[PDB]
This record gives structure tokens, sequence and C-alpha cells, in this order.
């Protein structure tokens, strides 16, 4: 078992140069993607509301077959590029596919 | 795609939607839902598959 | 003439936490909550007592004032109205003072709130589940009355093919919307295009806004499917043709078309230069839906024909709109400026906080910021609310021995 | 049982006769099937991990 | 018999508002 | 797995579509229905059957 | 090269036309669809030659 | 952006904080 964790370092040894611009190329892309999408990844819970000052309250949703007043929440989505180690995890999230 | 009473974000009926989906499904990622909408899109599980 | 007054001597504010605006709100519950307060309004609490005349809790000592669950009630406009509404508190004190049958009397404002005289809390509807408080003052039927003048409707319904699925959902939802605005003063037709111009219902010309037509229009847009290539130019004809005919009858005033479309690249020049050249005859265009299609001929429409362009991408965005072509409606009544203020009665409703049969009496309120001083006056062309006051359908039985 | 119908696996399982008849994709498996068993160390670190 | 009084067609009227 | 997507947890006595998107059943290991429900016959099954 | 040209100018026709749901037609659409006998006369002509 | 628990479809991707899954954000 020795024998081969240490097959698999020489293997990570290998490829030590090329992870390195591996991270430099998939940071240029973070830093292009936070300049792009840098606090525009911003929602109301209502679809209507544009801004965080109209995102105060409550509002009619019609989308539990019956109309309830849920409150309005100016929330960020959960992969959001607003700094640059965020948009590294939202970019590997992306290149896995998922 | 307009069945489902909403058009999908992929969709295949302009251009640049269509070859969005087309890569989507190279990329590989939701292939399978692209095909469930397109199998419904088409008949259903009766006639479109 | 005290609100006009009072809203003429009013000073714009950004900042309400050096000066709160202290107020009861209508759907505040009674327990003693001190942590039920919003930034830059104080809540009044107030002590409620039961009258025989209402037949609920009543306080003499303010007015309350009820602000829509989909309106949030700390923002800058609200704000500034529940700052300039004291004086209409303190002539409703007056006005009830000189008169002790009065009941509800109440300004309708224009920013969505209400402030009637006898504080009493809203109806069932403040905080309770399956109690959902849709109320909005400026769909009654007094505020719809008093905000304009009769309309000769002709809503036109893009059943094309690039309408199916959601669109027609929501266009459906915004048809049944908008006839629910109108009254039985109002006229009123469904017209519906896709390569030709028809008729969705058995009506053949403008009819008169009542429940049962209203219902039979409803029906018909319900049941209404979409196919086939657009033609804005068929269905205009249509519409401006309808609009012509006066062997039937009608309320001659208020000409408008109703365009129910999403999206397209044809304006129609010249059917709106040969059937409206001396822009007799409004166009209010709605893009509805959530897509893509250009839209730059509907906003051209509604501007070479003094109308207005709204959009409705999703249910919830469907009750707003409404109540908005009715704000534009009301910019010829604005100028005539002592002409336009007349006392009119609706028709016998139920009222909201329940007093059985009441009819509403109402008067428009204008903006009077600029005047004899002229200024830009950049929106004093737009009401402020409407004013009504509620009489008893039992008050007037007793007066009939 | 909770085994208590396991038993029609046998009959699914005499297709194999047919991957023995594919005579270079039985050479390729074995091929690979025999590396990967010369292999188990490799495969007992991924079950670590 | 319909209202007598109704106010549309103003010429003052500021068509430069189409949102 | 021949037919076993089919039986929703299906409401009583109303005739309306099945409440979740999850096959379930009335035996042990397998999910059951809650809220006064009941495995049908017939439900097209996930990903539109 | 005229004949990769009018390959171009058909692949740009077929990315220029757009679907709608039942039975609705982009404007341009027709236009795309009266374009069409021009790539295939000068398609045939290749043909021919 | 559709809130938790909301009938969605999966192709929408209007389902904000989380995912379409089994018809349910
Ligand atoms: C009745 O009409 C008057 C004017 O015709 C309205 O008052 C004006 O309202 C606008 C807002 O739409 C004010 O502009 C705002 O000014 C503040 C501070 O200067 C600025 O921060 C905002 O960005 C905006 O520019 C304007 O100052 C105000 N007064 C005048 C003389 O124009 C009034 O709002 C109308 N009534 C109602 C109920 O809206
Ligand atoms: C190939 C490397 C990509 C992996 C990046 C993982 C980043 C994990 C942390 C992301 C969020 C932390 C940011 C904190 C900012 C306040
Ligand atoms: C550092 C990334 C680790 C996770 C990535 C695994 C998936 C990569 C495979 C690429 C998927 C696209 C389809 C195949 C074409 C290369
Ligand atoms: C020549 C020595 C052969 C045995 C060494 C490896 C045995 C353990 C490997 C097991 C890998 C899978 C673990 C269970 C899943
Ligand atoms: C021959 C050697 C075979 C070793 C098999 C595993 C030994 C026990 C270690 C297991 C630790 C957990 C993965
Ligand atoms: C508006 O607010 C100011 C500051 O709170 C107050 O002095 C003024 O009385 C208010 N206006 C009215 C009409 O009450
Ligand atoms: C009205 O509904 C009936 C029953 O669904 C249908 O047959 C008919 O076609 C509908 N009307 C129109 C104009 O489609
Ligand atoms: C109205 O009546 C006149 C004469 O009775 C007739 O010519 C016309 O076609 C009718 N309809 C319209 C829309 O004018
Ligand atoms: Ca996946
Ligand atoms: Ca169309």
């Amino acid at each position: 078992l020795k024998a081969v964790f240490d097959c698999v370092v020489n293997s990570l040894k290998n490829v030590l140069n090329i992870l390195i611009v591996y991270m430099l190329f998939m940071f240029i892309f973070a830093v292009i993607a936070v300049q792009l999408f840098k606090g525009k990844f911003f929602y109301c819970t209502d679809e209507s509301k544009e801004l965080e000052r109209d995102c105060r309250g409550q509002y009619l949703d019609y989308e539990k077959e019956e109309v309830e007043a849920q409150p309005r929440q100016w929330k960020k989505y959960d992969f959001h590029y607003d700094n640059v180690l965020w948009a590294l995890l939202t970019l590997f999230t992306v290149s896995t596919g998922e | 795609f307009n069945f489902q009473d909403e058009t999908p974000t992929t969709n295949f009926d302009t251009f640049p939607a269509a070859i969005l989906t087309v890569f989507q499904i190279l990329t590989g990622e939701d292939w399978n839902a692209v095909m469930y909408h397109g199998i419904e899109s088409q008949g259903g599980v009766s006639k479109g598959m | 003439l005290e609100a006009e007054k009072v809203q003429a001597a009013h000073q714009w504010r950004e900042d309400f936490a050096s000066n709160e605006v202290v107020y009861y709100n209508a759907k505040d519950d009674l327990d003693p909550e001190k942590n039920d307060s919003e930034p830059g309004s104080q809540r009044i609490k107030p002590v409620f007592i039961e009258d025989a005349n209402f037949g609920r809790q009543i306080s003499y000592q303010h007015a309350a004032v009820h602000i829509p669950t989909d309106i949030y009630e700390g923002s800058t406009i609200v704000l500034n109205e529940l700052n300039w509404t004291s004086a209409l508190d303190e002539v409703f004190k007056k006005n009830r003072e000189e008169d002790p049958s009065l009941l509800w009397q109440v300004f309708g404002s224009a920013t969505g709130l209400a402030r009637y005289y006898p504080a009493s809390p809203w109806v069932d509807n403040s905080r309770t589940p399956n109690k959902i408080d849709l109320y909005d003052v400026r769909r009654r039927p007094w505020y719809i009355q008093g905000a304009a003048s009769p309309k000769d409707m002709l809503i036109l319904v893009d059943v094309s093919g690039s309408v199916s699925g959601l669109t027609l959902k929501l266009i459906r939802t915004s048809v049944s919307e908008m006839l629910e605005t109108l009254s039985d003063d109002d006229f009123v037709n469904v017209a519906s295009f896709n390569s030709n111009a028809q008729d969705v219902s058995c009506f053949q010309h403008l009819v008169q806004a009542n429940v049962r037509n209203k219902k039979v229009l409803k029906d018909a847009v319900n049941n209404i499917t979409a196919k086939g290539i657009t033609d804005y130019k068929k269905g205009f004809s249509f519409a401006f043709e309808q609009l012509l005919n006066y062997n039937v009858s009608r309320a001659n005033c208020n000409k408008i078309i109703m365009l129910f479309t999403d999206g397209g690249e044809e304006r129609a020049q010249e059917i709106f230069n040969k059937y409206n050249k001396d822009k007799k005859v409004r166009v209010f265009t709605f893009s509805v839906g959530q897509h893509n299609y250009d839209r730059g001929p509907i906003q051209w429409m509604a501007c070479e024909n003094k109308g207005y362009y709204y959009e409705i991408p999703s249910i919830g965005a469907i009750r707003i709109n409404t109540q908005e072509y009715l704000d534009v409606l009301g910019r010829p009544m604005v100028l005539a400026g002592d002409k336009a203020k007349q006392v009119q009665w609706t028709n016998v409703y139920l009222d909201a906080l329940e007093l059985g049969l009441v009819i509403t009496g109402t008067l428009p309120v204008f903006n009077i910021t600029g005047q004899f001083e002229n200024k830009t006056n950049l929106k004093n062309q737009l009401i402020l609310g409407v004013m009504g006051v509620d009489v008893s359908l039992e008050d007037i039985k007793r007066l009939t021995p | 049982f909770i085994n208590l119908s396991f038993l029609r696996l046998f009959r699914a399982a005499r297709l194999i006769k047919l991957l023995r008849q594919g005579y270079t994709i039985r050479i390729l498996l074995w091929t690979f099937v025999q590396s990967f068993k010369a292999l188990p160390y490799v495969c007992l670190l991924i079950a670590m991990l | 018999k319909g209202p007598d009084v109704c106010f549309d067609n103003n010429v003052l009227e500021d068509y430069t508002d189409c949102g | 797995y021949m037919g076993k997507f089919h039986k929703a947890c299906f409401p009583n006595s109303t005739d309306a579509e099945p409440v979740g998107d999850f096959p379930c059943g009335k035996e042990a290991p397998a999910r059951l229905c809650e809220g006064d429900t009941e495995c049908r016959e017939y439900w097209p099954g996930p990903n539109f059957g | 090269y005229m004949i990769l040209a009018t390959i171009i100018a058909n692949c740009i026709v077929l990315a220029l036309e757009q679907h709608l749901p039942d039975g609705d037609k982009t404007p341009m659409s027709e236009r795309l669809d009266d374009t069409e006998p021009y790539f295939i006369g000068i398609f045939c002509f290749e043909a021919g030659i | 952006c559709k809130g938790k628990g909301a009938k969605c479809s999966r192709l929408m991707y209007d389902c904000c904080t989380g995912s379409c899954r089994s018809g349910k954000c």
C-alpha cells in the first residue's frame, strides 16, 4: 500500500507543473467571472422587485394552490461570483458539470 | 416545448437556444431531463418515445 | 379641499428616522407588541369601543390606515403619504363632529393606501391563515368610478401561435382582471385576432359591462385557444370598426383599445393613420409573458395613440397594471379644474368593513403643487386619490316611513 | 425471505455464453479484468479514501 | 340613460409618458 | 423492477392526482404513504413515466 | 468559392429561422422561406455541372 | 425564482436556493 501511495504521489508530482498552469488559467477565468458577475447574483423572493429598496414587506405567492403573504427577501444565489474564492468554487462546480 | 405551460431555458425554438441546448447535452448535464421534455413534447411515453 | 391644500404644502423627504410618522395600521394585532414598528413609523395602539351604528370596534380618536400586503409599508412614497394625511384625519374628526350619522369616510390614495376615519381593525385579514388580504383600494368600484369617466373598451387579445403556454394563461387572467374593473356605465367587447379577427363571444358589438355580460365575456376568454400567425392590421381594423358602431347603446366617451399581445416586428402605421388620425381613440398595449420578443412596436403604438405600455411578466403583476391604465385615463379630468369635481354615487354594493348594503359618494383629489406659481408641473396631471363617504342603505330606508 | 426471488438472476446470467462467443470482446474483457485483479492495492487505496 | 358630462381628449394633455 | 413505479400515494375516494412524484408500497421496507393516502394501482411513473 | 459562399449563406439562413408554438410564424420566416429556391437552384446547378 | 417546495420544472432552472427534484424545489 505504501508502494501504491508512492506511485500516486509520483503521478501527482508529474502533473504538478500542469496543475499550476490549470490553477492559473482558472484564476484568470475566476477574476473575469468576478468582474462580469460581481454583485449581480441577487434576487427577491418575488420576481417583480428589482432592488433592495423595493424588496421589503410581504407579497402574494401564487404558487401553493392557495395565495399567501410570503415575506419579501433580498437574497443571494448559492454560487454567485461575488469574490475570487466564490468564483473559483462556482467555476469548479461548473467544470465538474453539476 | 411549450406544453408544460412554460418554455424551458433549454428549448429548440431559436438557433442560439438550440445550440446552447445541444452544447449542454454534449457536456452531459441534465441531458435526460431534456430527453424527457422532448419525449413529452412529441406526444408522451405513449407515442413520442 | 383640505386634501388638496395640505398636499400642495408638503415637502418631500427621504429620511423619517429623525422624524417618525405616527399612525394606526389597521392590520395590527391587539397584542401590546412593542416590536411591531417599522424603522420610519411608530404605530398607535388605540382604545376600541363597541358602537351600535357600525357593529365593530370603533375608535373616534384617529383614522386607521390600510396598506396592501403586496405594498411595503415603509417606503418613501408610503411614508410621505402617511405624513401628509394627518390633516385628512383632522377633517375626518370635524366632519363626524358636525354630523354624528356619518359612516366610513375614506381617502383612497393612489399609492395603495386607504385612510378611513373611524379607526376599526381590518375585517378578518389582519393576521389569519387562509384569510389573505387581497383588498386594494384602487380596484374598488367607488375608486374606479371617481378616478375617470365611463369607458368604451375593446380588448384585443392576441391568440396566435406564439402565445401558447404560460402567455395565454396570463392573458386570460389579465383580461378577467381587466373586466373586473368595469362598472355598469362602461361598454366593452373582447376581440381576438390571428391572421383574422373575430369576436371571442356571442356579442357582436359593444355591450354594457354588467355582471351577466362580464361573465359571458370571461367565459369566452377562458375558453380561448392559441393558434396561427399574427396580423396586427386585421385586428386593429376590427377594433376601430367596432368602436365606430353607433347603432347600439354606448357611453359616447373614452374610446380605448386594449392590446394583449407579447411582441412582434409589426407597427401597422397605416392602420392607425387611417382609422385614428385625429387621435380620438387611445391604445394601451400590454406585453404579457416571460419572453424575448421585440417590444418596440408595442411601445410605439401607445406613444402615437395617447396610450401607455404595461408589462405583465407573471401572475402577481396582473393586479397593478389595470389600476394603472385607469391612472392614465384621468389626465383630461385633472385638467378640467373645478368642472370635474362633482359628487357621484355608486351602485349598491356590500361594504368591505361589513356594514351591509351601502352606496359610496366619490370626489377625486387633484395634485395642485404647482398652480398659479407655475413650475415644470411634471406629474400634476394625475389625481392624488379619491375621497369616498358611505351612506348606509338602512339609513336611506329610515327616510321613507 | 429477503432473498425470496433472487433466483431469477441465473436465467439472465445464461446470456454470458454469447459473451464467450464474442471473440475479440472476450479477449479484451479478460485482458482488462486480469489487469484489474493484478492491481488490488490501488483499489484498496480508493476504498480507503 | 348614461352619464351626461365626461372628460376626454384634452389638448393640454402631455402624451410623452408612454412608460 | 417491472411495473414497480406505478403505485403512488393517491388520495381517498377523490380520483385525483397523486401527492408527491415518488413510488410507494404497502409492504414493510418500501416507502409508505402518510397523511391518509393510499398506494393505488396506476400512476404513469417518475419522469413522465 | 462561390459554392462555399452559398453554403455559408444557407447555414446563416437556417440559423436565422425561428419556430413558434402553434402555427405562428415570425414575419422574417416568410422571407427566409422565399430565399429557399435560390439555394436549391445553385445546389442543383453545381450538381448538374 | 420559486421558493422551497414550489412546483417546478427541471429545465426551467427557476429554483432559487436548490434544484427541481421530483417536480418540487
Ligand atoms: C404631486 O406633484 C408634485 C410635483 O408635481 C410631486 O412632488 C414631486 O415629487 C417628485 C417625486 O416624483 C420629487 O422629485 C424627487 O426629489 C427628491 C428630492 O429632491 C429626489 O431625491 C428624488 O430622486 C426625486 O427627484 C419632487 O421633488 C417633488 N416636488 C416637486 C416640486 O417636484 C408629488 O409627489 C405629487 N404627489 C404625489 C402624491 O406623488
Ligand atoms: C480547484 C480549486 C477550486 C476550489 C475552490 C474552493 C473554495 C472554497 C471556499 C469558497 C468560499 C469561501 C470564501 C470566503 C469569503 C468570505
Ligand atoms: C478537476 C475536475 C475534476 C472533476 C471533473 C470530472 C468530469 C470531467 C469530464 C468532462 C465531461 C465532459 C464530457 C466528456 C468530454 C471530455
Ligand atoms: C410631515 O412631517 C413633518 C415632520 O415629521 C411634520 O412636521 C408635518 O406636520 C408633517 N405633515 C403633516 C401634514 O402633518
Ligand atoms: C368552448 O368550449 C367548448 C368545450 O370545451 C369547445 O368545444 C369550443 O371549441 C370552445 N369554443 C371555442 C371558440 O373554441
Ligand atoms: C348601422 O345601421 C346602418 C343603417 O341602419 C347600417 O348601414 C350599418 O351597417 C349598421 N352598422 C354599423 C356598424 O354602422
Ligand atoms: Ca448531473
Ligand atoms: Ca405572434
